[PDB]
RNA sequence: UUGAGAGAUACAAUUUGGGAAGAAAUUCCCAGAGUGUGUUUCUUUUGCGUUUAACCUGAACAGUCUCAUCGUGGGCAUCUUGCGAUUC
């Protein structure tokens, strides 16, 4: 419909408006009628993009926060040659708290373009990594598994790090976008980029996003928006919310 | 013979519909055999929301 | 084509079909039951045969 | 502690066999009918032999003849009767899973209670890690 | 409340309430003889459950021609303490006298004390391999059902049924493979037993596997022709 | 990697059969079976190499003294967070 026209005027002004010269990410926001009941945690649920990959993982600075011993977490992923040219720097959580503290979290925010941590110590993160990261979802810390094996009740944790399968996760997590569920209706997803691709690529990125978010089946990662979407609004991080899908 | 056979079919549909288990044909047979004889973490409840669905292209594309 | 021919021979020589859950066995004649001794079965004679012809004694 | 656990266990055991008393278990055996001729062997159909309909044949708890073929007092029984019949099976299953849980619970302190009495104890250890206790061969007077 | 339904076999019913049971009309009102439940719906009834009655598993598995009939005489071979002899008294009514035989003394005291209450059953306490030893009592019983567990089941039928049975009569026998062989397949045991009955002028009609109640058991029914 | 036997059967082939409507063919409630390609579990036929295995037992846990059982104290929430069971 007019979604191509709305993206056309947004692309035209963002290289022309002096205020919008710096924001390079494109967001669609979703306001629903009912409020989805799950409050805002800090684990970002990711969604796939079935046709067009967003980013390949060899153009983003990737910081990994691992467990406290961190010997074979560092050793295996650096000397496997599946992930050797992938990770930028690996830090243990106790060493991250001790080394990077104060105003150095700002330069850690600016220099490193994406942050991901294991499921072990991700909940401990926001009191050592700072409130600058939790201003929206630009550098919200993403999710990776480490072992591809589970822990039952009273079973000893067997430590294993398979680099191929955690490389495939970073392939599966940089190729697409993610949503963070919220208490109120307004949630925003970052679909596409200004110069990575163009308007027909963003248009089917919109369609695959609203297909996954409105899926009445596939509950725990997809069944978040219930009923129907009232509207969707395409925007940059500093532009206005241009309207599409009025009803 | 249509008059007598319809009355037999009427009594047959009266019993067979009211003395069966259509949707319970599986559960009442599995429980009768027991009577006669997405990864989930234990301690972190945020395992299944945030994990990336690994596809075959993510295991193959060396790029 | 003779592999299909003795397959058909096994079809008419069979005497037990399983009609659904139910099964039907053919009953043999009374004169064959009384005037003929019963068949030996393979489990009782081959147990004796390969015990006598076991490889622990160098037969043959 | 051992007396209480077996008392709950024998309560669930007695309610199990009382729960098996009024329950119905459908039979599916090898019901086989002998025949005397090959011409009746291959023309056999159970609807022909039992002279009744096909849906009447497959039920084994009763199989009424077409002469005997000549409902909803438990009202809306399409959802009420089958669910409530399933709930009696569910309660017997909850009787059984509580009973075998109480059996494993009782055995774990009964080995502990016999561990305290007398004799020369010796703790053996299985290669899988399952511990036990083997005793000396001393005749207690 | 309970929806009632007569069986294919006459004289035995199925009580289809919220729970389901197999049930028989009482003959002795207000008296259960081993602790069994009942439904009064009027006529007072009595329940069966196949886990101790080997005839009841034959009923519930589906028997084509139950020769036990509501007006026919029944020879109960192997009366194990009246646990099912009282049940076949309820299904044949006061019309034909049902005969029960047994050897042991513990069922014998239970049989006589329960046949005091029930005039349908007459108990015999003599060996079932010697039908001449109680020849003073029976003449052509209308059917015989066997539940013996002594390894001459075919002979103990052929001894009794050759001179105590009506011509073109029905013979029922419970046979289990754990009694007789207990080391081969069950189906070959029952295949041995039907040719055993075929030599005794009995044409075997139906054999049924009693699988959900009595493991390794069976019920054979059939016709008996042209002697006695 | 063989010789057959016995099935759950995944797709198709007109059927076999009870009931209903099919004036003329259909087609439904169904109940199965048979056939080929599957896919198969197990029984024996089969040849070579190997006569040793597996389990239990005798006075066979214990001076680095061990094992119970009740308590106490501290670790592991970046998780053996602990069952009338044994987290160390």
């Amino acid at each position: 419909g007019l979604a191509e026209k709305a993206l056309k005027a947004l692309i035209l002004q963002c290289e022309e408006n002096p205020s919008l010269k710096n924001d390079k990410d494109i967001h669609i926001i979703i306001n629903t009628g009912k409020k989805m009941g799950i409050n805002r945690d800090n684990i970002p649920r990711i969604i796939p993009l079935t046709k067009y990959k967003l980013f390949k993982p060899r153009d983003l600075n990737i910081l990994l926060i691992t467990k406290d011993p961190s010997a074979l977490y560092r050793e295996t992923l650096t000397k496997d040659e599946h992930t050797s040219e992938l990770f930028k720097e690996i830090i243990s959580v106790k060493n991250l708290r001790r080394r990077f503290k104060g105003s150095k979290l700002t330069q850690l925010y600016k220099d490193f373009d994406l942050v991901v941590a294991d499921y072990r110590v991700h909940h401990l993160l926001p009191e050592v990594l700072g409130s600058r990261f939790y201003h929206g979802s630009k550098k919200l810390p993403y999710m990776i598994r480490m072992s591809k094996e589970v822990k039952l009740k009273r079973q000893q944790m067997v430590e294993k790090c398979d680099p191929i399968y955690v490389r495939a996760q970073l392939r599966s997590i940089c190729k697409n976008t993610s949503y963070i569920p919220n208490n109120d209706n307004c949630l925003s997803v970052r679909v596409g980029y200004i110069q990575k691709h163009s308007i027909p690529e963003i248009l089917q990125n919109i369609q695959d996003t609203i297909n996954f978010l409105t899926d009445k089946s596939k509950r725990p990662q997809g069944g978040v928006i219930k009923g129907g979407i009232i509207s969707i609004f395409v925007k940059t991080s500093n532009s206005t919310s241009l309207p599409i899908y009025q009803f | 013979r249509k008059y007598l056979n319809k009355l037999i079919k009427r009594n047959s549909q009266n019993l067979r519909s009211w003395d069966l288990e259509e949707e319970v044909r599986d559960e009442l047979e599995d429980i009768q055999q027991s009577i006669l004889k997405f990864v989930k973490d234990h301690r972190y409840p945020g395992l299944t929301p945030g994990l990336a669905p690994v596809g075959l292209s993510d295991e193959e594309d060396s790029s | 084509i003779k592999t299909k021919k003795r397959k058909t021979l096994k079809n008419l020589r069979k005497d037990s079909v399983k009609r659904g859950k139910f099964r039907v066995q053919l009953l043999s004649t009374t004169q064959d039951s009384k005037t003929l001794p019963p068949k030996k079965e393979s489990s009782i004679i081959r147990s004796k045969d390969r015990w006598l012809n076991r490889k622990a004694l160098n037969k043959g | 502690d051992s007396n209480y656990v077996r008392t709950l266990r024998q309560i669930e055991l007695k309610k199990l066999e009382k729960g098996a008393k009024q329950l119905m278990f459908k039979s599916s055996g090898n019901h086989t009918i002998f025949v005397d001729s090959r011409e009746k062997m291959n023309e056999f159909t159970p609807e022909k032999f039992f002279n009744t309909t096909s849906e009447m044949v497959n039920r084994s708890e009763n199989r009424l003849t077409k002469d005997q073929l000549a409902n909803a007092s438990s009202i809306m029984p399409k959802e009420s009767l089958d669910k409530k019949k399933l709930k009696k099976f569910k309660q017997v299953k909850q009787h059984l899973q509580r009973e075998t849980q109480l059996k494993q619970v009782q055995q774990r302190m009964d080995a502990q209670r016999e561990l305290l009495k007398k004799g020369s104890k010796k703790k053996i250890v299985d290669s899988s890690g399952k511990i036990s206790f083997k005793w000396k061969k001393q005749r207690k007077r | 409340k309970v929806v009632i339904e007569p069986h294919r076999h006459a004289g035995v019913y199925i009580a289809r309430g919220k729970e389901d049971l197999l049930v028989t009309k009482n003959m002795a009102p207000g008296e259960s003889v081993y602790g069994e439940k009942r439904i009064s719906v009027k006529v007072e009834y009595r329940v069966w459950n196949p886990f101790r009655s080997k005839l009841a598993a034959g009923i519930m598995g589906g028997l084509d021609e139950l020769f036990i009939a509501p007006g026919k005489k029944v020879l109960y071979l192997g009366a194990a303490s009246g646990t099912s002899v009282s049940h076949v008294s309820d299904v044949v009514g006061p019309e034909g006298v049902v005969y029960a035989v047994e050897f042991s003394h513990r069922p014998g005291r239970e049989l006589i004390s329960m046949a005091k209450k029930r005039p349908n059953i007459i108990p015999i306490i003599e060996d079932a391999r010697h039908p001449q030893k109680y020849r003073m009592l029976i003449g052509m019983v209308d059917c015989v059902f066997a539940d013996v567990a002594q390894p001459d089941q075919a002979r103990i039928i052929a001894l009794n049924s050759h001179m105590f049975l009506k011509d073109q009569g029905g013979v029922v026998i419970s046979i289990k493979a754990n009694c007789i062989d207990s080391t081969v397949d069950a189906e070959t045991v029952f295949a041995r037993e039907v040719q055993k009955l075929r030599e005794e002028r009995i044409k075997p009609l139906e054999q049924l596997t009693l699988e959900p109640y009595e493991r390794d058991h069976c019920i054979v029914v059939g016709r008996y022709m042209r002697s006695g």
